[PDB]
């Protein structure tokens, strides 16, 4: 028996009061009813506060400000953050209008923001327009139910596959595995969609009464791409296909990046591969692995309850074993998959289907009318003019899927005119940063808003270097919980203080590796010293199609990790 | 003969205090009774009746002769036989009404038949002339600050402590909460008071003035009895962002000027013409080589600005805390200010000097008894008196139910105090608190909204004996608020629209119902 290893099945201690928060809601209800009535606090007093994450809300404010109310004898400007169900991204030009319109007129900072899980979210929405929304997203056929807390987040699938022929039952997959997965629970469409209450108690035969111990993640990966990333969540099914047909899956868990500045019991780990399951088995296994992650989660301790720490504590072998004896299958060995890149595909892409996919680049994800820039209202317009759907991506960007030849034109020309796809270097494609300020209460540096000046120096750099043509996968996040990816770039910053970060290097061009530790709390001015130092190293000594990563950790300057349960921190 | 003083702020007063002094020395008899503690029910036992008022807001008398005036109007007022009357009111021309109040009680005390020995004439802000040669007549047709150094004249030389803005930067209205710091001087107040702030017109205002009129700016003026330069007049002397009728059509005539001379005859013109521009816009539109004695005549006197005190000295100890709402408006792209609310906003810094007194109100005060249910409406700069209440009860652990009504246009932005609330709420000291946001949806809402939507709960708390108080905007929230209450209590009494007035006036003669509105 392996010593890595060695712990129980269920961890022994006192619950966290997250788990009596949840047993004793009555299955998510809560007082989110009669605390949506008052008027004195502009936010959700008591246990109400984590529970309407499970409803996709949650409570912010703006931090720009929030010493300055403060001072101002002003509560702290509450305002939700409403992140929708959307599983694989894909939203329909009607969906898209009605969205819209609705963070145009009921939002305080009248944007969507896209999101890395393949969903838009909406900041900035006070408690008297939070009613408002959920009517309207089911008005239009969506929802925002177990889109935080504990249950089971956006599922993903990728938004552009080279042969985009397996799309179609991906994306069905995917939708198919995320309503499989929602909490069976009445409590959503009591409080928002206003429906009759039932005198009966609800059951949850999929998540529990408490649910399941953190947010758990899913993504459906077609290869060569990896927009997704794969290694960044819990469960993957790496869609397998024979003669241009679905025919299985590829399981993969045990993923995650979030950590804690200066706590080795934390880690960022990829996931581990499982086997491999027939097409008509992934409800069942996705059931299997979320229930054991239910049983055998770690609900004492919340920095220790992500699917990474229970794999590292009962063991890979073990879990497999009790996954298949949960879903009564036997895993088949891995079919062989790989992966190509990880970017996305920007331009004018043409489908199997003699349609052509405009995935169009928006920096940061955020929608906006900008000056000179209106990409709101070219978005609009095109929503108005454009017969498919919009997909958005997993690197925060949107893809006009489904557009016909007689309308590229007219969506090129629409588009072109609004700011949504001007020119922009390749660099700044495969750069993305999390919401951090001014919305996000954990952020600790400035990442959203960080980027694009970032990015114009890195542009700059490589530009002095002459390697602007090259690209590097670089992630800022605020925040150690790695919401930006950070921990899967090949130079990753997180957070540590306003202005400061860590400088992460060894990452991967297919988001297969953690990026060591280079340097820590160092301000901008060292990071781009350092980095520019690197990048001429690195501009001259490389091989034909090396990336930065892989450069980095061979030509010495870092080590890779390769366990990172392990040797992250050492 | 008794001589009824009806004032608030208390300018009436001490001519009601003279008048009785000078006829109790020559005829005899005169009592003096103010219209609060007036048996104004049995009006018509009396002799001879002199009435002196003021005026508030819009034509409405002072808050304790409200009653009276509304006894007057209620068609149950007795026919009046054995009595003579004669009226004298104050006033301010720089408002829209003035002294309609006396002109009221004038004509209805004369309608019921009282017999008007003395013509009813009306004063100015200048009533010393006015009053003399009144009470001279008054007397010749007739036979047959508690202890405190500082007042109005000698004001309190304060600091200031605090000036700090308390909305938010997307508030279209700019409120500041200032604390003075009174010293060790021992200026003792309590919760409904006014704080009665001297201030200084901006040093720029009077600069752009003076040049706009060709003027030096140290040409000697005579101001009482020295001579000071022109600059130091107008900044400490003399009022610069209140325009008057008067001071439009002086300047007409002593003018001629051809976009001027057709308002003068038009009080409806020159009325709109004051509200709508400032002084030095207003010179700006026709600047006429005006010298320094010219402008000195043409103004009126500098007078101190009062605001209700935001704290009580119960919790603060010797600090006075005023919620001044800045008066901010732009006319043709120049942005003017208040005089005051400026001063205190922006001309002040901290640790600065700020000249300051009390002006006592009586009629505005939390119940003697700490059980009696308190009902308070401060949409607005109103919150002010009732933040002072909420520290008294707190500090003297009163267990009486509180209710206050708020409203402002924005909730993230206008909810003045806002932490003070919830934590008021949070210990039980506030027991209800409804707020009316106008500008948050569609349709405004305001106070009045949510007196009507809680009817039966007011209802009942005015059955338990609640004490209700109006702070705020007289113009359009005070009538407002008044026909709400008075529709709650005639659908909940069981009785209709006079029932329900004579019921609030009833109210107010048990001192249950106090406003202290501006
Ligand atoms: C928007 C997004 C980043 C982005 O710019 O795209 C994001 C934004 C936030 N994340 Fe995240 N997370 C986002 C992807 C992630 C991912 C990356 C991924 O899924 O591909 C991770 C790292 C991978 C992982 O955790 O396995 C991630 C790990 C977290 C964590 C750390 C969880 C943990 O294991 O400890 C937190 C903190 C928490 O859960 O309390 C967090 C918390 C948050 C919150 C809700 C902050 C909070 O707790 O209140 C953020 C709201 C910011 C704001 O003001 O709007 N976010 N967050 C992503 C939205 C995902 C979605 O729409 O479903
Ligand atoms: C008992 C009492 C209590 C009070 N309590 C408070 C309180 O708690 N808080 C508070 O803030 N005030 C309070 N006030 C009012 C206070 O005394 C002042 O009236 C107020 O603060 C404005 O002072 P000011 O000298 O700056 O304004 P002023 O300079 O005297 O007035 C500005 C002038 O400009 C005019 N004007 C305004 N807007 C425009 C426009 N857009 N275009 C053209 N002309 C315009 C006005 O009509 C006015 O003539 C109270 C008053 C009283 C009597
Ligand atoms: C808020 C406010 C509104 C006023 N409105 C008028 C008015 O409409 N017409 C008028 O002649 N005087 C008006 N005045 C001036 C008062 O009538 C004046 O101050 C009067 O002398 C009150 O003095 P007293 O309280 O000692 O009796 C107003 C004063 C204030 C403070
Ligand atoms: S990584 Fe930290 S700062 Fe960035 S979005 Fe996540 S929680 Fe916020
Ligand atoms: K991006």
């Amino acid at each position: 028996m392996s010593e890595k290893h060695p712990g129980p099945l269920v961890v022994e201690g006192k619950l966290t009061d997250a788990e009596r928060m949840k047993h004793e809601s009555n299955y998510l209800r809560g007082t989110i009813a009669e605390d949506l009535n008052d008027g004195l606090t502009g936010g959700f007093k008591g246990d109400n506060f984590l529970l309407i994450r499970f409803h996709g809300m949650y409570q912010q404010d703006d931090r720009d400000i929030r010493a300055e109310r403060a001072e101002q004898k002003l509560e702290p400007r509450h305002a939700m953050l409403l992140r929708c169900r959307l599983p694989g991204g894909v939203i329909t030009t009607k969906q898209w209008q009605a969205i819209d319109k609705f963070a145009g007129e009921n939002t305080i900072y009248g944007s969507i923001r896209l999101t890395n899980r393949q969903t838009f979210q909406f900041h900035g929405i006070l408690k008297k327009n939070v009613k408002p929304v959920h009517q309207m997203l089911h008005s239009v056929g969506l929802d925002a139910l177990a889109t935080a807390n504990d249950m089971n987040r956006n599922v993903l699938c990728t938004s552009n596959p080279y042969e985009s022929q397996l799309h179609a039952e991906a994306y069905e997959w995917a939708k198919k595995i995320s309503e499989h997965l929602l909490p069976r629970t009445r409590a959503y469409a009591e409080i928002w969609l206003d429906q009759e209450k039932v005198a009966t108690t609800d059951e949850e035969p999929i998540l529990g009464q408490t649910y399941l111990p953190r947010k758990f993640k899913t993504t459906v990966v077609i290869p060569p791409q990896n927009d997704i990333d794969l290694h960044a969540n819990d469960m993957n099914f790496v869609a397998i296909a024979e003669n241009g047909k679905l025919v299985g899956f590829n399981l993969l868990v045990g993923g995650g990046l979030s950590i804690e500045h200066g706590n080795k019991k934390t880690y960022a780990r990829t996931a581990s591969e499982f086997g491999y399951l027939p097409l008509e088995h992934t409800l069942a296994v996705a059931e299997a692995v979320v229930t054991t992650q239910r049983d055998w989660g770690n609900r004492t301790d919340r920095k220790n309850a992500k699917t990474k720490y229970t794999l590292e504590r009962v063991g890979v072998e073990t879990f497999k074993a009790e996954v298949e004896r949960r879903a009564g299958i036997k895993f088949e060995p891995i079919r062989p998959y790989e992966f190509t890149g990880r970017g996305d595909r920007i331009g004018w892409v043409k489908g199997i289907d003699d349609n052509w996919h405009l995935t169009l680049f928006i920096e940061n994800g955020r929608i906006l009318d900008y000056p000179a820039r209106p990409l709101k209202t070219g978005l609009l317009e095109i929503a108005k003019i454009h017969k498919g759907d919009f997909r958005i991506t997993a690197n925060q960007n949107l893809i006009i899927a489904g557009v016909p030849e007689s309308e590229k034109a007219k969506i090129e020309k629409i588009a072109k005119e609004s700011g949504l796809m001007n020119a922009v270097t390749p660099q700044r494609e495969n750069s993305m940063a999390c919401v951090s300020f001014p919305t996000c209460p954990l952020a600790m540096a400035e990442a959203e808003r960080f980027l694009p000046s970032f990015i114009d120096n890195i542009d700059n750099l490589m530009a002095k270097h002459g390697v602007s043509d090259e690209h590097i996968v670089m992630r800022v996040t605020g925040c150690p919980n790695g919401c930006g990816r950070a921990m899967l770039a090949e130079v990753g910053l997180v957070g540590k203080a306003p202005g400061r970060y860590n400088l992460h290097l060894g990452g991967n061009r297919i988001g297969t590796r953690i990026p060591r530790m280079y340097k820590e709390n160092i301000t901008e001015p060292e990071i781009l010293a350092s980095l520019d130092e690197l990048i001429g190293r690195w501009a001259k000594e490389r091989e034909a199609g090396e990336g930065f990563g892989d450069f980095t950790v061979r030509a010495g300057i870092i080590r890779p990790v390769l366990d990172p349960a392990r040797d992250l921190w050492d | 003969i008794t001589i009824i003083s009806a004032s608030q702020t208390g300018n009436a007063r001490r001519v009601a205090e003279a008048l009785r002094d000078d006829l109790l020395a020559a005829k005899l008899n005169v009592k003096l009774v103010n219209a609060g503690d007036y048996k104004f029910k049995q009006i018509a036992s009396e002799k001879l009746l002199i009435v002196v008022t003021s005026t508030q807001g819009c034509g409405e008398p002072p808050e304790e002769a409200v009653a009276l005036h509304k006894f007057l109007f209620s068609k149950k007022a007795p026919k009046l036989e054995n009595t003579a009357f004669a009226v004298f009111s104050l006033g301010d021309s720089s408002y829209e009404f003035f002294t309609q109040s006396g002109k009221d009680f004038d004509s209805k005390l004369a309608e019921l038949g009282g017999e008007r020995l003395l013509d009813r004439v009306d004063a100015d802000v200048e009533y010393q002339a006015a009053a003399s040669e009144w009470r001279a007549r008054v007397v010749d047709a007739l036979k047959s600050i508690h202890t405190s150094p500082y007042s109005k004249d000698a004001p309190l030389v304060a600091s200031l402590s605090v000036n700090q803005k308390i909305t938010g930067r997307n508030s279209e209205k700019d409120v500041r909460h200032i604390e003075i710091d009174l010293g060790d001087s021992g200026l003792r107040y309590q919760p409904g008071d006014a704080l009665g702030v001297w201030y200084q017109n901006d040093p720029a205002l009077v600069k752009e003035l003076v040049e706009l009129l060709w003027l030096k700016g140290d040409e000697p003026v005579t101001v009482e009895g020295k001579t000071l330069p022109l600059n130091e007049a107008l900044q400490w002397h003399f009022e610069l962002t209140v325009n008057t009728a008067n001071i439009v059509e002086n300047y007409a005539t002593l003018t001629r000027s051809e976009t001027l001379l057709p308002l003068v005859g038009d009080k409806a013109k020159l009325q709109h013409y004051a509200a709508t521009t400032p002084i030095v816009d207003m010179v700006r539109f026709s600047p006429a080589q005006l010298d320094a004695e010219a402008l000195i005549n043409l103004l009126r006197p500098l007078t101190p600005r009062l605001y209700s005190i935001a704290s009580s000295q119960a919790e603060v100890e010797n600090e006075v805390h005023v919620t001044v709402g800045v008066v901010r408006y732009d006319v043709e792209g120049r942005a003017r200010a208040g005089g005051a609310s400026s001063f205190l906003a922006d001309r002040v810094e901290e640790e600065g000097e700020v000249r300051v007194f009390i002006e006592h109100n009586d009629n505005f005060r939390l119940p003697a008894n700490p059980e009696t249910p308190v009902i308070m409406i401060g949409p607005g700069t109103g919150i002010a008196p009732f933040r002072a209440f909420m520290q008294q009860r707190a500090a003297d652990e009163a267990p009486g139910k509180n209710w206050l009504f708020f409203g402002n246009p924005h909730f993230t932005e206008d909810f003045l105090y806002q932490v003070e609330w919830q934590r008021y709420v949070k210990e039980g000291v506030l027991t209800r608190i409804d707020l009316a946001w106008s500008r948050d949806q569609k349709e405004k809402v305001y106070v009045q909204d949510k007196l009507r939507e809680q009817g039966a709960e007011l209802w009942r708390w005015i059955n338990d004996g609640a004490h209700i108080y109006v702070s705020g905007d007289a113009c359009r929230m005070a009538k407002d608020v008044e026909q709400a209450l008075l529709e709650v209590i005639a659908e909940f009494g069981g009785m209709d629209t006079e029932a329900a007035d004579e019921f609030l006036s009833e109210l107010r003669v048990e001192r249950r119902y106090q406003r202290d509105v501006y």
